[PDB]
């Protein structure tokens, strides 16, 4: 069942060496796999592993104020001890954000969820950790498929409409405990 | 067992596309939805008290903005009373001047004009579009990007694009920090292809305005607006912030248009149970209300939404028509992939291509689609020959022309060398001769040597953070053996001082001559009137490769 | 006296009507002057005069809303780039308190004489309260 | 050093197409040629003394035929004096009724009407076409053939075609002696798909009339006419022989139309230095003059000619518009291959598809193109899904509909079994149960077992030489367990007795109900008027394969 | 003869009784039963000159004069046997006949079939075939 | 010049023969068909196929028309067996028979670009067998949906050129085949 447990309102990091992974309001709940069937449990596992293999701590939170991946990520970079966060929607869309950047700007973006693999997710974790250590890592190789929208846009819209139902205005993020 | 006839059909590319049955409650309906608001308007003491059935007490920011600035209230009640069918008839009637229609449309409410165009079939819509189009002469816009954000490739591809006929070219980024490099590369290459071509770099709003302030772009197009408040909000703006942004660009002498497109509200989760066309009509009115001169619409990036439902492609044509009918420049999409089928994407393109719009395509990909950073365009570099053939077949000016391989190679090479001189002169990571050569004969990034991305973005960012403006680019060119390109760059920069190309549908052709809806008025009055393909332009289109003299 | 469509394009029919923020002419901008810094980016900025001539032309062409936009732009030519970005961002969702917006309006008006823009911003302030787009409303 | 960008373009299919520069001297120019005659007409004592600059003393058989029977002389001088631009304006003006135009267009000389439509762009032409189209409801015609002239396959494919929506279906032959079999198989299969679908078998003229007299066809279309006298001569006819042939068909109660098409005169060696459109205009007037109700045109079989030159596809639409403007039913081609490119063939099709014509295509291939005996159609069996999708995308009635595999399998199977009973009843080389199954699930002849062709054509010719008529087919069906199909066959034959479907644009729908331009008048008057896709027909078009409920 | 207007169309729906066959059969006489027993044969299933002339009147009322003309000609040809139809058609094809053979055909059509319109049509062709050289021996 | 006129072609002097009638430019102004196959080779194969069947081949050139059907008809009316083969310079071929309408035939090959030297030999065989009153399996049908898109314009041009050699009222000339 649920591999994510709420441990209370997410608050400002107590140490600098951490990266916050902010997930959408339906992640691991009403939705458990991304747009191409990859389990959320596996995705989180890989992102965390990527961050930790870089000697950085991973801290997961859930955002409710918006289902937009940029704002989910901003919610997190605002509390991250390193200023760095990774936003992830249930459908899979991911972004590496940094406190101080405009909400719709970012460090790295993955605009085509259908193309991401568990390997990409791990690499996203590693790069985020490296940004946390103030390094300048080679950005994750750009993936682009002209038929991605033709084949998945409608499904993406539907999946988003569904996660958006879980948006709760004014509700601050909740830190989550990840079960093995 | 199975019918082999059906197994053959099951393998067809079109069957890989996404289709869905209408779902009104979530906005999954292109147009003509029974749940859309009945048109209406009530005015008291000069102020709107009701807009399309909604009382002013329930107005959201979009309603307020439209009610206060997007409708000519002096005749709104008069026009509201007019028969919609008759109005639709007037739109396609070749004998009802454009000048007679604009005063009526600009007095209609969003629901009113939607009810009007919804009475029309696509042929009538195209018949009306050729008349309502603001600029007499149709144009074209292209995408120039690649998956590596390789500046050398962008320069070469941009030069080729300009040479083929595009009057506007747009780039964007895989890695946001690369922006400055992409813009400069696009600008230089474009001016080498044809001085006067306008360039843009689509990014997050504040980032793009800043980049424009530094002088590394000629205009901005993706200045987004949305049809519902929740979506607009997730878009990080309001009608007022975007209205302010519009004037900010003008205050810097930069041309700009807004961007919208049917299906965005659905894609972003809040269609508030309205049809795609109705919501897009609100976007068109926000654009008008803001005083913005043009709009890029026709679903654009969310084309996979309307295309999935019935009459979605027709609705796309309809929103383009509403735009032009409201006396707004219209960059009519045809810039995003939605189907695996060549037949289907062609039928979608012809809706705007046949009648002609200010920009038939607001993003024809001048690079193979695998390199298209807007996730693929409705047309790409490999379709250039087909495009020129159809222009020839139908005697239709599609804004492009056939070209000689020798001329393109030479133009791409010069653009690459010019950019090489810019980088050397500005102390940017070097562009090697091997790279110049690769960009010259390349088809896409697959033919380009890998660059040090970390290095490039480091310097790209110093351009923004250290405020290195466009004059440094001019200087680099002028002192690196490209006095001519430097002069052209300076001339394009000087265009931001006059304010002439800030007008409706303005582009810059020939020798620094501005061509807009103001000095190139569309005077359509039926057959043999208005813009007509002919003369040297017709001869240029007729001369396609492979057409041998039967002796 | 005031520009009409017949005066368009200005660049062709009345190049002399066009002056820059530093009172430079189109001809002053040559490669020579750029290379020796006789003219700099500071010199290359459209004036409120030019924008108002275009606003008049737009109006004569039947596009009133476009003219208004140019009128606002004319006022904004006096506002520094960094301040333009500041005010734009302040108008975006959940960025400001009503007080800060009104503060921006007053500044626009008293420091830049941008009454149109100031009124535009005050209008936003009132509606942002009603539609809850001020800081803390999300 | 080659540009990889151009090496990519060089491999594009469109570059395999044939293109040529205009060659006026030999008629290799689609339209608007400086060689074409200036419009004119002089009338003395109610007879034409001059036609488009040519004195009656120099008239060829075509000038004579058109001058004496093809022009409405009462108003010829009046319309000749009218400005051609204003005339072209009237054609596309939604508020100038078709009924007000016809009297004037039929009074124009061939050069005059060509001058008129030449002032129009494709959009204006389409705008005018939707108004000038004779029948209010648009329709569709398909090709049903195969490289083996396999009768079982024809019957099955004909049933599927009829089921998908075609109201007219046409076959032809690889080996001429096979004709009787192809025709009968076409007719039987068509009536099984939808009773009322009209069928034809395109052959040499005398051969086709004879096959019609025997009652194995419902109508004839490829009754050719040509733009120049020498070409008409090699076509083995004159305006008078074709005129006589037209009335012969009607005298037997059979519907018929003529066929022409831009480029035929160039293809046949004598264009007499005139543009394709001008020569096609003469063909359209020959058709009018003969008193024939409709015409199949739009380059048709010679599409490779106009498409090779500038404004060729535009000329094709123009000739279609001239046809309808002259108040003639128009079967608008879109039935022949001219390109290797899907983008290009789609643009050519939409010219008629968007506005709608009496028959959007006069030969959509209901079989995969390798089996198309007309050397390939602009669309074929593999395009059925794309066609339905575009109908849905643009809310345009293209005459076809989505269908279920199970229904098609059942209909194809019944058609094959019905033919099996016909062959058994008429004592023809047997159709085995294996062939019935093959035809049921086949895509093309590659899935059909080989037949004894020598034996088939032997009996096929005995049908002609012994005058075995259509009633033998009815009896075979009636006595072979197919009383229903037999009755439908007899009903289609009875239609030849009333003369009702002989009228302009006539087809038969529903329960043997004729639908022509007489009782289904086009009344276009701009938006929200005239034929509009809606109701059940719209619902039917929306329901395409893969359209899944998003709600879930 | 009896005229008809567009309102009388389609005859099958408005006036099915007006339709008879060359052997004076009615539409109702044509049933599977009668076909199988040969009570009715191909000979009975032939449109009549009366029917074609009624359609001609209708074509005329619909504003289609030439189409009516065609139906009038067809009305006369109903009386000519199939084989004779094919012979006359082929005689009109290029280089098939002498002027006299055509004139003879015209006289036959007129005196034996009362096909005066077709007779005039053929005599017209004869004259023009001489002028445009389409008679036998002209190739 | 592998074709020499030997006088006006006349009615056959024996039943067992098939006439091959060629266009007015065949082997003259034009020497190869639409896809480059030499007229000399084509005529060689057609003749070989005919002779293989124990039938004589007689070649004639037609001038009254360039249309392959009428070229073939001029042949069937002179052929001792009533059977003829018509061939245009561009390669289009047809097996005709005296008595059939001009535009009808026994076998037709409407797509010249698809014919190979083997097909031409097979055409000669079938013609001979028809001459022997036999009923041969028709030559397998060749059909390519892209034949027209690729070759129709060229076909028109080649035919326009051969058509310039048409001579009204000039009877066929029998021809002697070289080598
Ligand atoms: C469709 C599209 C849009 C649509 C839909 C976005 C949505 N939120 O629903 C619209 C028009 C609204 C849009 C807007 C913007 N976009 Co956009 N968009 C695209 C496009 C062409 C295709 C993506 C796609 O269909 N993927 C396939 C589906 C199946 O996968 P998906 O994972 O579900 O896709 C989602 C993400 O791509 C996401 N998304 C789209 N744009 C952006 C931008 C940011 C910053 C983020 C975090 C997410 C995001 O929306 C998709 C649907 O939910 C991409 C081009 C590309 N290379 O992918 C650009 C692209 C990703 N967008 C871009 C930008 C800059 C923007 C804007 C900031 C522009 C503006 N004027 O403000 C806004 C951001 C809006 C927001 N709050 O999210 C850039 C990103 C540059 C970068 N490296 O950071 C790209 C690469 C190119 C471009 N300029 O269009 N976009
Ligand atoms: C284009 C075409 C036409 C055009 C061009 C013919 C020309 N003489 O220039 C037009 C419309 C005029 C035409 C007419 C007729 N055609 Co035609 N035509 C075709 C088609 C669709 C394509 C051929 C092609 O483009 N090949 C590619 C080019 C590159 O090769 P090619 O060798 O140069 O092609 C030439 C021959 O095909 C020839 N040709 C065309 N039709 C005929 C018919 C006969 C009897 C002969 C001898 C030659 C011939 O003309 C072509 C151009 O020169 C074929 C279908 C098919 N399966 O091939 C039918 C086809 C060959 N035609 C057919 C028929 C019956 C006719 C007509 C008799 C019909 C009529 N109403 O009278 C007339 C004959 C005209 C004449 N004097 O030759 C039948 C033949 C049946 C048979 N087995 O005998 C076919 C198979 C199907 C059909 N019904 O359309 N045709
Ligand atoms: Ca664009
Ligand atoms: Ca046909």
């Amino acid at each position: 069942d649920g591999f994510l447990t709420e441990v209370g309102e997410a608050r400002q990091g107590t140490q600098q060496d951490e990266v916050i992974i902010a997930v959408g309001p339906a992640f691991g709940l009403a939705q458990t796999v991304n747009i191409v069937g990859i389990p959320h449990k596996s995705i989180l596992r890989e992102v965390i592993a990527g961050i930790e293999e870089e000697g950085i701590k991973a801290r997961v939170i859930r955002c409710f104020k918006s289902s937009d991946v940029a704002f989910v990520a901003v919610e997190g970079n605002r509390l991250s001890g390193s200023g760095i966060s990774i936003g992830i929607q249930s459908k899979g869309t991911t972004v590496i954000h940094q406190q101080g950047l405009p909400p719709l700007s970012n460090l790295e973006l993955f605009p085509q969820a259908p193309l991401l693999t568990l390997e990409t997710y791990r690499q996203i974790g590693k790069n985020a950790a490296r940004y946390a250590k103030r390094e300048s890592p080679q950005p994750v190789p750009t993936l682009n498929d002209q038929m991605a929208r033709p084949k998945y846009q409608a499904k993406s819209a539907i999946l988003h409409i569904k996660e958006t139902k879980y948006v709760v205005t004014g509700k601050n993020p909740q830190e989550l405990r990840v079960a093995l | 067992m199975r019918s082999k006839r059906f197994e053959a059909l099951a393998k067809r590319p079109v069957n890989q596309d996404g289709f869905v049955k209408e779902w009104i409650e979530e906005g999954f309906i292109a147009m003509e939805s029974p749940n859309d608001p009945k048109p209406s308007i009530k005015i008291v003491n000069g102020a709107v008290t009701e807009l399309d059935g909604k009382p002013v007490s329930d107005f959201d920011l979009i309603d307020h903005f439209i009610a206060r600035y997007g409708i000519n209230l002096n005749r709104a009640e008069e026009v509201m009373a007019m028969d919609s069918v008759k109005l639709a008839n007037m739109l396609c009637d070749p004998n009802v001047k454009r000048s007679e229609i604009v005063p009526l449309t600009t007095a209609m409410t969003p629901a009113k004009i939607v009810e009007v165009v919804s009475h029309m079939n696509v042929v009538e819509m195209m018949m009306a579009m050729q008349k309502m189009r603001a600029r007499r002469t149709p144009s074209q816009q292209a995408h120039v990007t690649n998956v590596k954000d390789n500046p050398v490739q962008i320069a070469a591809d941009a030069a080729e694009g300009a040479w083929r006929g595009f009057d506007e070219q747009e780039t964007t980024v895989a890695v946001a920090r690369y922006a400055p490099f992409n813009a400069i590369a696009l600008l230089v290459g474009s001016q080498v292809g044809r001085p006067g071509v306008l360039t843009q770099c689509s990014l997050e709003e504040a980032t793009e305005l800043k980049l424009g302030m530094l002088g590394h772009t000629c205009y901005a197009e993706t200045i987004s607006v949305y049809g519902t408040e929740p979506v607009f909000t997730d878009g990080d703006d309001t009608p007022w912030s975007k209205g302010f942004l519009a004037s900010s660009y003008a205050s810097r002498g930069l041309k700009m248009r807004f961007t919208s497109g049917s299906g965005s509200e659905v894609q972003m989760g809040y269609a508030e149970g309205k049809s795609m066309l109705y919501l897009e009509a609100r976007c068109i009115y926000i654009t008008k209300a803001a005083g913005v001169q043009g709009l890029q619409n026709g679903s654009v990036s969310c084309i996979g939404v309307p295309s999935a439902v019935p009459s979605g492609i027709r609705a796309v044509l309809a929103e383009n028509l509403i735009c032009s009918s409201l006396d707004l420049e219209c960059a009519s999409s045809n810039d995003q992939t939605f189907t695996h089928s060549d037949m289907r994407r062609t039928a979608r393109l012809l809706m705007q291509f046949l009648p002609g719009t200010d920009f038939i395509s607001s993003g024809y990909s001048a690079v193979p689609n695998y390199d298209n950073m807007f996730a693929g365009s409705n047309e790409d570099a490999e379709d250039f020959d087909d495009y020129n053939v159809i222009q020839r077949d139908l005697k239709v000016d599609g804004g492009l022309r056939p070209v000689r391989e020798e001329d393109v190679i030479a133009i791409r090479n010069k653009a690459a060398r010019a950019l090489q001189a810019v980088f050397a002169g500005m102390g940017l990571p070097p562009i090697t001769d091997e790279e110049v050569e690769a960009a010259t004969y390349a088809h896409g990034s697959k033919d380009m040597p890998e660059r040090n991305i970390v290095e490039d973005i480091k310097f790209a960012q110093e351009i923004i953070n250290k405020n290195r403006n466009g004059l440094e680019v001019v200087k680099a060119l002028a002192q690196g053996g490209f006095t001519d390109v430097a002069q052209d760059m300076l001339n394009i920069q000087k265009a931001k001082l006059t304010g002439d190309y800030l007008h409706t549908s303005a582009i810059i052709v020939g020798d620094g001559q501005v061509l807009s809806a103001v000095n190139d008025v569309n005077d359509y009055a039926g057959p043999a009137t208005g813009y007509r393909l002919q003369g040297e332009r017709w001869e240029e289109i007729k001369n396609i490769p492979g057409a041998l003299d039967p002796n | 006296r005031s520009a009409r469509v017949s005066d368009y394009p200005l660049a062709n029919k009345h190049p002399e009507w066009v002056k820059t923020a530093t009172n430079k002419t189109l001809d002053d901008f040559t490669l020579e002057n750029v290379l020796s810094n006789k003219v700099t980016a500071q010199d290359m900025r459209i004036t409120p005069e030019t924008l108002r001539l275009q606003a008049s032309i737009a109006k004569d062409a039947g596009r009133d809303r476009l003219a208004m936009n140019f009128e606002r732009a004319a006022e904004l030519t006096a506002v520094p780039d960094d301040r333009i970005l500041e005010i734009y961002n302040a108008l975006r969702p959940y960025r400001s308190t009503k007080e800060e917006l009104l503060a921006i309006a007053d500044d626009l008006e008293s420091r830049y004489q941008a009454k149109i823009c100031a009124a535009f911003v005050r209008e936003a302030a009132t509606l942002y309260v009603e539609r809850k787009k001020l800081k803390g409303d999300d």
